Parts: structure tokens; C-alpha cells; sequence
């Protein structure tokens, strides 16, 4: 058994081959290495050292080779050899990553032995064309309301999500990937996002209790979790987000649905600062380093809807921006959202003050977000962003005396913001938020009193079901709210109003 | 069940692991030590001049 | 029982649920005295109705 599996192992062990290796350390620490020799070396390999640990050959010079260091330097040494790898740096890629937690080396940290990988693909690889590239008409659910309809949000696009520090930064991704749980165990594989969380300086604690979360939803076998945690070296940590979205691609490349979340890019900002700055190249503004635009624009517009050429793939990429004060005009933030479609800013003064979750609106953009929603999402959600950006304004210039115009929409104004909390780690389906959204816009929710909202909230679904789920099961596939539909859930909603 | 079937068979693997140290301790110590030398010695040259 | 090797308990479980695969009996055994509350009901409906129809006329 374990006699066997290690015997197996054993005998896997089989001779050494002649081939251009050796390089021999010189001037080492400061995590680059100047090694000499490595005569006829590729650009960007890998190589492995006897130190037994790779780096990646970054400036190739006149006589010698400077090799940085993708682990510790703390076993580098001296007068070590180096061994060509002899090839570009590559990750493995393929469909048996799926519910394995591996770290950037591709490790399964997840401990269940090899992962199975169709391929491995180099880490940087360009971003797909101008004519593969289809414009987005698929959404993506994220299960809670204003994050779908305030927010609207569809695949490939790199729909950035921008906010402060531990403000359950995580739990606005986790929700995504947990509404789309029922799609993605779903049978029809153009409702299959394999999604993929990228977690780039948490601690490894830390990501132990999103694991557990995540094992606990039972959501591990349909996404993977790539680690590269605080703790783990920077250079590794620079190559995390590039090496997640190589495996990303590869689903993106199979034509199917995907999406990855890259928790933190303001993380890799501070390690490629790190990177760049012990490779003594002049710091930028901030002290990023200049070519920190590319590095996360590269980064970026690998994620795409694909043409029906390339099979329609997408790779949705919701990046997640730390931000130091709410500095919106901070230097690695504007990078950013100038790279991204839309921001999903999310208000920490409202998070605080009891919005959970809390979303500028104001500060909530959405490029091309809008046609990706379907018809019943854009029918019912109707002007819903302009009502409460009229309640954004009743409520600026309410701070005396209130006319009844204006009381009407601050009444409403007041208790629909009461509808879109949610209550953190447990989303809503995406059937259920249309009626919900249905009741507010079409005003029954206008003479609800502001302490029952809650309760009128489950028992009006509780009652929607009771009393007719055909109704349901109608938007549910027809997707779009017809005259009749419309007419029946006013006479529905109205109905539930009344008890 | 299941789980600490598996964590036995790490405990396991572990406990094996300890092992591999202690007989790579008695095999440095043998004149296999040397002796060895003169196995990869003929086997560099097998090798090499298979190059 | 295709991975479990601390075995003897996959045979225990699934003994056990397909023993107590006949779960303990239907309730529907209030007819009688569900029929009797609309026995009461009925009485009460009649004189209701009759009443009505009566002063409805008059």
C-alpha cells in the first residue's frame, strides 16, 4: 500500500542524463544569484539549482547570467551549480486541477498526491486578438441583489472589485462562487463556470478556513484553489496571478465557461515592488516600479469572451483591490481601474454602519456590464439605479423640511436599501432575486413598514412558492417577464402584500 | 472513517520516512560507500560514451 | 465501500439503514375525529347560511 506506492516511487528513480547544466554561483543573496557560465541558456527559463530549488534567468549578460530566485535564499549558496532546466517557465495545465488546492510550484498543498494535467503552458502568454473576442451575452449570478442588478455583471469581462482591507474582502467573491454552485452543478456545461480563487498574501491559516468554507459548501470539486500566502516568497508570489490564469486559460481554451478571482493584485503590486527594487531597477510613483502598468495590463486582458472561433471560452476575472485608506486616486488603484471594466466599489463607511453587503453605487460602474443581464433582469431592474440615485440625492439634500415628492421617494428610498443587505456567506438564488426586485419597482414594498422588510422578504418567496412556484418555474426558464407574467406577479405580489 | 484512514496511512508514510533517514545513515557509513564509487565509475563510462 | 479500508462499518450502516428502511408508520389516522370538527363545523355553516337567506328576503 504505502510500501507499494513508495516502491513505485523508488523505482522511478533511474539515471541522469549529459546535457548543458552547470552554472556556478557567484555573487548570491539579495534573492539574485549571478552565476557563471549558462553559456546557450533560453530567455525567461527555468532553472533548477543544486541547491534544489528553481529560479527564473531574467537578464541574460555579457559573461553571466543573473537568475532570480523563485524560492528561498536561505539553501542557495556560493559556488553551487546550477542546472539548466531548459525550458521556459511552465506550469501544469488541465482538467484534473479541479478541486485541488496546489501552491505556485503547482504542489498539490492539498496533499492528495499528483494532480492530473492534460499539458503544462508557459506562464506569460498573450492575451487573444481583436477578432477572437466576442462581445459578452452570458451573465455571471453572483446571487445577491444590486451585485446583479445595480451591478451588472457578465462573462469575460474583467469586472474589478475595488474596496478597503478585511472588510470580508473575500466574502463578496465567495458568495459569486457559491450562487453559482447550482449552475455549475448543473448538467449544461455552457452554465459551467470552473472558477478559480487565487490567493495571493493571506495567511495560509487563513486560507485553511476558506478551504474549510468552501469544503463545507461542498463548492471544492468544481473550482481550484491556487495558494501563494504571505509567508511564501515574493518572487513566487509574482508569478502566483500569471501562473492561475495559464490554468485558467486552459478551460477558457477548451471553449468552456471559467472565471477566476484574483485575490489580491494589490498584493503583487507590493512584491513586485519587492522584486524590482532588489533587482535595483528606479522605482515609480509610490515606489511601484514603472513597468507595474504592464504588469497588471498583461495580467489582465488574458481574461476575455472569446469568438465562436475559439469556442466561445470566456475567462471572467474579478480582481480584487486593496485599498489603503479608500485612496482613489492611489496610484496602483487608478492602474487598475483604468485597465478594468467597470469597479464594483464597495462602501466601508455603509459596511460599517450595518450595510451588509456595502456598495457604492456612485463609486459602482459597470462597462459593458448591462447587455450581459437577462431580459427579466432588465425588465424588472428597470430604472431601479436611477430610483435610488434619485434616492442617492433626496437623501444629500435631505440633511430640512421634506415635500411629498420627495418623503414618497425617501420612504421608498430608505426601505429598498433595507432589501438589498444580505446576510454574509449565504446568497440568494437568481430566480428568486427577480420577484424580490419585482415587489420594490413595481412600489409594494413602498407601504411595508421598515421593521418587517425581513420578514416580508422570506415569507413573500415562502408564498410565492406556496402559492404558485409555476410562476417561478416560468421566469425560471422563460427568462424574460412576459405581459402575462408581469400582470400575474403584480396580482401575486399584491396578494402577498395584503398578508 | 474514510478521513482517518487516510491519516493513518500518512502517519505511516511518515513513520517510513524516518526509516529512509536512519538506512541512508548505515549505507554512508558502508565501504559500499566507496565501493559504489567504482559501480558509478563504470557507469559514467558506459554513459559517456553512449554520448 | 470502494475506499473506506477501516472497513466492518460500511456493512454496519448499510444494515442498519436498509433495516430501518421501513420507517415508522403513515399518519393519516385523524378522519374520525377530524370528520367530528366538521360534523361541529357543518352545524354551525347550515345555521349560518339559513339564517341569512332568510333575513336576506325578509
Amino acid at each position: 500500500e504505502v510500501s507499494s506506492i513508495l516502491e513505485e516511487r523508488i523505482k522511478g528513480v533511474s539515471d541522469e542524463a549529459n546535457l548543458n547544466e552547470t552554472g556556478r554561483v557567484l555573487a548570491v543573496g539579495d534573492g539574485i544569484a549571478r552565476v557563471f557560465g549558462l553559456n546557450n541558456i533560453q530567455a525567461e527559463e527555468l532553472v533548477e539549482f543544486s541547491s534544489g530549488v528553481k529560479g527564473m534567468a531574467l537578464n541574460l549578460e555579457p559573461g553571466q547570467v543573473g537568475i532570480v530566485l523563485f524560492g528561498s535564499d536561505r539553501l542557495v549558496k556560493e559556488g553551487e551549480l546550477v542546472k539548466r532546466t531548459g525550458n521556459i517557465v511552465d506550469v501544469p495545465v488541465g482538467p484534473g486541477l479541479l478541486g485541488r488546492v496546489v501552491d505556485a510550484l503547482g504542489n498539490p498543498i492539498d496533499g492528495k498526491g499528483p494532480i492530473d494535467a492534460a499539458g503544462r503552458s508557459r506562464a506569460q502568454v498573450k492575451a487573444p486578438g481583436i477578432l477572437p473576442r466576442r462581445s459578452v451575452h452570458e451573465p455571471v449570478q453572483t446571487g445577491l441583489k444590486a451585485v446583479d442588478a445595480l451591478v451588472p455583471i457578465g462573462r469575460g469581462q474583467r469586472e474589478l472589485i475595488i474596496g478597503d482591507r478585511q472588510t470580508g474582502k473575500t466574502a463578496v467573491a465567495l458568495d459569486t462562487i457559491l450562487n453559482q454552485k447550482r449552475w455549475n452543478n448543473g448538467s449544461d456545461e455552457s452554465k459551467k463556470l470552473y472558477c478559480v480563487y487565487v490567493a495571493v498574501g493571506q495567511k495560509r491559516s487563513t486560507v485553511a478556513q476558506l478551504v474549510q468554507t468552501l469544503e463545507q459548501h461542498d463548492a471544492m470539486k468544481y473550482s481550484i484553489i491556487v495558494a501563494a500566502t504571505a509567508s511564501e516568497a515574493a518572487p513566487l508570489q509574482y508569478l502566483a496571478p500569471f501562473t492561475a490564469a495559464s490554468i485558467g486559460e486552459w478551460f477558457r481554451d477548451n471553449g468552456k465557461h471559467a472565471l477566476i478571482v484574483y485575490d489580491d493584485l494589490s498584493k503583487q503590486a507590493v512584491a513586485y515592488r519587492q522584486l524590482s527594487l532588489l533587482l535595483r531597477r528606479p522605482p515609480g510613483r509610490e515606489a511601484y516600479p514603472g513597468d507595474v502598468f504592464y504588469l497588471h495590463s498583461r495580467l489582465l486582458e488574458r481574461a476575455a469572451k472569446l469568438s465562436e472561433k475559439e469556442g466561445s471560452g470566456s475567462l471572467t476575472a474579478l480582481p480584487v483591490i486593496e485599498t489603503q485608506g479608500g485612496d482613489v486616486s492611489a496610484y496602483i488603484p487608478t492602474n487598475v481601474i483604468s485597465i478594468t471594466d467597470g469597479q464594483i466599489f464597495l462602501e466601508a463607511e455603509l459596511f460599517y454602519k450595518g450595510i451588509r453587503p456595502a456598495i457604492n453605487v456612485g463609486l459602482s460602474v459597470s462597462r459593458v456590464g448591462s447587455a450581459a443581464q437577462v431580459k427579466a433582469l432588465k425588465q424588472v431592474a428597470g430604472s431601479l439605479k436611477l430610483f435610488l440615485a434619485q434616492y442617492r440625492e433626496v437623501a444629500a439634500f435631505a440633511q430640512s423640511d421634506l415635500d411629498a415628492s420627495t418623503k414618497q421617494t425617501l420612504v421608498r428610498g430608505e426601505r429598498l436599501t433595507q432589501l438589498l443587505k444580505q446576510n454574509q456567506y449565504s446568497p440568494l438564488a437568481t430566480e428568486e432575486q427577480v420577484p424580490l426586485i419585482y415587489a420594490g419597482v413595481n412600489g409594494h414594498l413602498d407601504g411595508i413598514e421598515l421593521s418587517r422588510i425581513g420578514e416580508f422578504e422570506s415569507s413573500f418567496l415562502s408564498y410565492l412558492k406556496s402559492n404558485h412556484n409555476e410562476l417561478l418555474t416560468e421566469i425560471r426558464e422563460k427568462g424574460e417577464l412576459s405581459k402575462e407574467l408581469l400582470a400575474s406577479l403584480k396580482s401575486a405580489t399584491e396578494s402577498f402584500v395584503a398578508t | 472513517w474514510v478521513r482517518y484512514e487516510a491519516s493513518l496511512r500518512q502517519l505511516e508514510q511518515r513513520q517510513l520516512a524516518k526509516s529512509v533517514i536512519s538506512r541512508v545513515q548505515s549505507e554512508l557509513g558502508n565501504p559500499k560507500f566507496q565501493e559504489k564509487v567504482l559501480q558509478q565509475s563504470i557507469s559514467e563510462i558506459e554513459q559517456l560514451l553512449s554520448k | 465501500r470502494s475506499v473506506l479500508k477501516n472497513t466492518s462499518v460500511i456493512d454496519k450502516i448499510e444494515s442498519y439503514v436498509k433495516q430501518y428502511k421501513p420507517v415508522k408508520i403513515d399518519a393519516s389516522k385523524q378522519l374520525q375525529v377530524i370528520e367530528s370538527f366538521e360534523k361541529h363545523a357543518m352545524t354551525n355553516a347550515k345555521e349560518t347560511e339559513s339564517l341569512v337567506s332568510k333575513e336576506l328576503k325578509d
